[PDB]
């Protein structure tokens, strides 16, 4: 990072909209629903078509598919240069919802959580449990520095005290400054010890039908919905569809070049 | 110079004390001195002009004294006088203007026309008599190599530059931290803005720094120094560096803290004020080095803990602005300032008349480009014009 | 004044202020509250717009002006809804099966459309701009499109085959269809329970204002996703009575009023 | 100078005051607006303060010139000075600090107020045009700081608000495609005349004449005559600077220096 200087009198470059398209990808995440209710084997090239019609050169917009939020929410692997995930909304599922979107709208740091030989903590308000598996039912037991538990017995963990159950991917933040024994099922499940860095601004999430519910940080006195954020109520999907292809170029602007270098060497849809 | 000043200096000392019904005693030596330059000028023949769309123009001198015999002036005298008088201003004014548009970089502190080259001359040094004026005092005092100064108000010192740093960035440009000044004239505004309010800041304080260099030493300054910048306290949409996309800029004002402005000369700290607003005297500097600092409030009502949350989205940026405005100072060099006329009259005369860009000065006499790089040939061609630009206000 | 798109007005901005003007277009303005039937049910007063009219003078309004116009529900009230009052305020029941369809019908009277005809038959139709809407509206609207290329044929559909196009509403009484734009759509429609406009937004309807009754914020005027505006007409209210709503109504008219701008 | 511009003048010859920030324009705060509707909420217009030796224009689009050709929006401002200005020296700086905080503005006819919450964006193509007669005497083309306007009677401003083409997502969502607007884009500008001259008499920051003539005829209450606005306000003087009115202003203006050389 170096400092950067610049002209408040420099002139304005053209848009690089039809190049960012052009050299971009962008990866649609829609339910499986959507797919049903479509009924059409080649609506994926119907769209790719749109696309082109709006800019997209062929073969640039990947369409995924998942099968719920709940599954979706299992170690979310976002490919294309542009992510969009077209988000079903449930009354139920208000939380989880939110949590996946507070997964994919932030770029996290990680570690292992070896709980079974090590006591962990949380030392700031960004760090958090980042829990993910198959059935994720995490337990906690708060401790302090003589090392007994408060309303909990480190040899029984039926005293240990309840914060998840049978999830597919939950954050769980407690007490900073407290150590804490936890109780999940590893065969199940697997728990990070993660720092939320800032926003994924190659990331955006519609969510289809419902109201404003996501809350993307653990904060109580904070909601806030970002540009990346959108909301579309529905009754057809193919409208889902026409909206998100016809407003592509509102939906990129919202949305940023990710600009984060990783430790990690995963799969990505890029040109 | 000397010369063209004396002239023009007893052109208008006749113009002004040449009237009706005045004691012969009040212009005797006037009318002596008159009557010398008509001596010294008579039977000398000057050619002006021939520069750009400047017309060539011929001036003859075969003229009478002017009588000394009478107790008080009649219209007589004085309409003889003036017929003189007129064709003196009108050779001076074309003289004036034939030097202002001509400039050399070798040696542009000497004449340039051919026509003050000849006034240069040792014969014409019987025209020279009282230098009074503040240009034609430094321009003996610079012939001499004695110390010089100019008085400016609100000299201007600062070419036009908006321009802003960003010391913490991201391609979204959403957690931003820099700062954005504009210098121009003799005022300095800068603001220095932390979209996070400096949570993630060692000690809850980000410091922000700003040093402008002066193209001058100046001398002498009052100073006043406000602890807001009212040029960066309202939302705007700002270009990139590279001009690429463009930011978002929301200021919520804070008090600045700590603020320190440093006066230096050749680097070595002349003045320094700490947490002092209003007058101040910057005796002797060079560079003007603000630092000042934006301190989280450690305690915050309702309303300003919502503005600044723990974490992004930030839409409430924090900002600490400096204003600082040179009223008067005095330099060493001819400077354009707010007060004073030259710059404008040898500009207009180098337009009116369609003056080709030289290899001296700037197009079209822009100051900024002009204090921007204010060499020494540059100075010394800025100093002759200006002193002729004064000599011709004397009279036109 | 009016609408001088057209003209520059200058002003001055030290003309004092002229006096409240509220008791003047009380007094020269019709006012029209549209409620659901379901509101007269639990109403069973049968002289209770009369009271409401007398509660409305006491605010001001002479007792000639203020109307009440009775619409079954959402679905039907969507079918051409004509608001021919100076003020307009619809109590509009909140459900959350239907939110769809009240974004619909707020965005269809909460703005000003520019509507032509349209011949599905006849011709095919693009969207020219992010205005260009395709408004359905009649008894049962089942609409579904065909997109096609720069050859006239068909993209995932053959414009031959109805069946083989694509679904974009079923039996609705009110629907906004919003395409791919610089697309040629072959169309098909219910023409005998559907008539289908080419319409363009103009701009916001000021003297139509919206109370949803119950509920959340949920109306989404705007084709655009990164965009739900909450416009100053879109307001919401909690309730367990209608009587309440209605002497809300009645004693913030002057608030409600003042977030409307009269008909021009 | 005053008694030498005044035996100049009874001669016909050319009169020079030289002026420090002259009080040319006599003062107005006004708006324009080219397109409004009675909610007034996509205004596009242009407001404007000129006072003294200061001008501060801002023309400012609610609709971000979304719908404008070419994505620009052309603002125009013209003041007509009263007298020949010359050998001018003017400051021009792009922003306008008077116009960019919200603020809520009468109507035209005073009926009622709206509503302006700027949003600052830089000034583009910028032209500031000094005309004598109608006819262009000196053109500065995106140019800030000092400028020279060498003789002029009339001062036109003409900039633009140039949709920016890339906006980051800050900056994208405060320029909707379409109502509602909340923030409207302002282009700012603003002219002062630090030095200028006259060949007519004019109040300026540097000396006394209007305010010793003002003084003394407030001290010693000389009722309004049929030559200079009662209480002789410079707004109303300058505003219908009749060649009387000039001719009058000159002579008490020279008795004032008179004066002012012993009292
Ligand atoms: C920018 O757009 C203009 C307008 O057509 C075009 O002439 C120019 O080539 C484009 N590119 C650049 C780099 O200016
Ligand atoms: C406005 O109100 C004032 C204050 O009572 C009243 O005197 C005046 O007549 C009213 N009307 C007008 C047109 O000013
Ligand atoms: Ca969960
Ligand atoms: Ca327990
Ligand atoms: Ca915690
Ligand atoms: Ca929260
Ligand atoms: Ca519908
Ligand atoms: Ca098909
Ligand atoms: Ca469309
Ligand atoms: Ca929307
Ligand atoms: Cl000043
Ligand atoms: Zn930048
Ligand atoms: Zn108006
Ligand atoms: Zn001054």
């Amino acid at each position: 990072n170096l400092p950067i200087t610049g002209s408040m009198d420099t002139a304005y470059a053209n848009s690089t909209q039809e190049e960012t398209f052009l050299t971009s990808t962008l990866c649609l995440y829609y339910p499986t629903e959507a797919a049903t209710e479509i009924n059409d084997n080649s609506w994926k090239d119907t769209l790719s078509q749109l696309f082109l019609t709006k800019g997209w050169p062929t073969g640039s917009v990947y369409f995924k598919e998942y099968t719920d939020i709940a599954s979706f929410s299992v170690d979310p692997q976002l490919y294309c240069d542009y992510n969009v995930v077209l988000m079903k909304y449930d009354a139920t599922l208000q939380l989880d919802m939110s949590e996946l979107a507070d997964l994919i709208l932030n770029e996290w740091l990680c570690n292992p959580m070896d709980i079974t030989l090590y006591y962990y903590q949380q030392t700031d308000e960004a760090n958090k449990w980042i829990s993910m598996g198959s059935s994720c039912t995490i337990k906690v037991c708060p401790l302090n520095t003589q090392t007994l538990g408060i309303g909990c017995l480190t040899t029984d963990t039926a005293t240990f005290e309840e914060v998840a159950t049978a999830e597919k991917l939950v954050i769980t933040d407690v007490v900073d400054g407290v150590n804490h024994k936890l109780d999940v099922t590893t065969a199940t499940c697997t728990i990070r010890n993660c720092k939320k860095l800032g926003p994924r601004e190659n990331v955006a999430v519609i969510q289809v039908g419902g109201s404003d519910v996501l809350d993307i940080t653990a904060d109580p006195t904070t909601a806030p919905q970002t540009e990346r954020m959108m909301r579309i109520n529905w009754k057809k999907w193919w409208q889902v569809f026409y909206t998100v292809v016809d407003y592509v170029n509102q939906i990129i602007q919202a949305m940023s070049k990710r600009s984060r270098s990783l430790n990690s060497a995963a799969f990505y849809y890029r040109i | 110079m000397d010369v063209l000043y004396s002239l023009s200096k007893t052109l208008k000392d006749a113009r002004d004390k040449i009237v009706e019904g005045t004691l012969y005693s009040n212009v005797s030596d006037l009318i002596q001195q008159f009557n010398q330059m008509i001596i010294t000028m008579n039977g000398n023949e000057f050619q002006t002009g021939g520069i750009g769309n400047l017309p060539i123009r011929n001036w003859n001198f075969d003229f009478g004294l002017l009588g000394t015999t009478l107790l008080n002036l009649d219209a007589n005298y004085v309409e003889t006088a003036r017929n003189t008088i007129d064709y003196f201003v009108d050779f001076v004014d074309n003289v004036c203007m034939d030097e202002m548009v001509r400039e050399s970089q070798r040696n542009g502190i000497a004449p340039q026309s051919d026509s003050l080259r000849k006034l240069s001359g040792i014969k014409f040094k019987r025209i020279n008599f009282d230098n009074s004026s503040e240009y034609i005092e430094n321009w003996n005092l610079q012939n001499r190599r004695q110390r010089t100064g100019f008085t400016f108000h609100k000299p201007n010192i600062f070419p036009y530059s908006a321009s802003f740093t960003l010391n913490r960035s991201q391609p979204a440009h959403d957690n931003l931290m820099g700062t954005m000044w504009l210098n121009a004239g003799s005022e300095i505004q800068v603001a220095g803005f932390d979209y996070s309010c400096a949570i993630n800041a060692p000690a809850n304080i980000q410091q922000f720094e700003h040093i402008v260099q002066l193209r001058r030493v100046l001398t002498t300054a009052t100073i006043t120094l406000l602890p807001d910048a009212e040029r960066f306290s309202f939302p705007r949409v700002i270009n990139s560096a590279d001009g690429a996309t463009t930011w978002y800029f929301n200021p919520v004002i804070l008090r600045p803290n700590n603020v320190e402005v440093e006066f230096l000369l050749n680097g070595q700290i002349i003045n320094t004020y700490q947490a002092r607003f209003g007058t101040i005297i910057a005796r002797n500097f060079d560079t003007i080095r603000l630092s000042f600092q934006l301190m989280r409030p450690p305690n915050m009502t309702p309303a300003v803990a919502a503005l600044f949350p723990n974490a992004q989205p930030f839409e409430h940026h924090a900002t600490v602005g400096l204003t600082l405005r040179i009223e008067s100072a005095v330099c060493e060099s001819v400077l354009a300032d707010a007060s004073k006329t030259m710059l404008a009259n040898v500009t207009s005369v180098r337009q009116e008349y369609a003056i080709p860009v030289g290899p001296v000065f700037p197009p079209g006499m822009n100051w900024t480009d002009l204090i921007t790089n204010y060499s020494p040939s540059r100075e010394d061609n800025l100093q002759r014009v200006f002193t002729v630009a004064s000599i011709r206000s004397m009279l036109v």
